[PDB]
């Protein structure tokens, strides 16, 4: 950067920088299901007396 | 003040002591981009004998 105060001012900054990261999760699931169903044959499909 | 065959001064150079540079808008470049000129004009000055 480059700057008028009292007369000229310029400054140039270099940066570098190194993280590190872990973690753990844990993760529960439960459920239920349903389901109901028919079927049927045409042709001889009912009989009768 | 800089003799005949040496050469000229400057203005607002840019030091500890300066100051900041006169600006222009548009209209007033295009003014100077006509056939309009620019006017050196001292008020007063202050000297010794």
């Amino acid at each position: 950067n480059v700057g008028y105060q009292n007369g000229f001012t310029a400054n140039v900054t270099t940066n570098y920088s190194h993280t590190t990261d872990n973690s753990t999760a844990v993760q529960d699931s439960n459920g239920e299901s349903w389901n109901t169903g028919l079927s049927i044959n045409k042709g001889e499909s009912a009989y009768i007396n | 003040y800089p003799k005949k065959g040496l050469s000229p001064l400057a203005l607002n150079t840019m030091d500890q002591f300066s100051s900041r540079l006169i600006p222009i808008n548009y209209d007033q470049l295009k003014k100077l981009d006509a056939g309009k000129q620019i006017k050196l004009e001292t008020t007063q000055v202050s000297g010794n004998f």
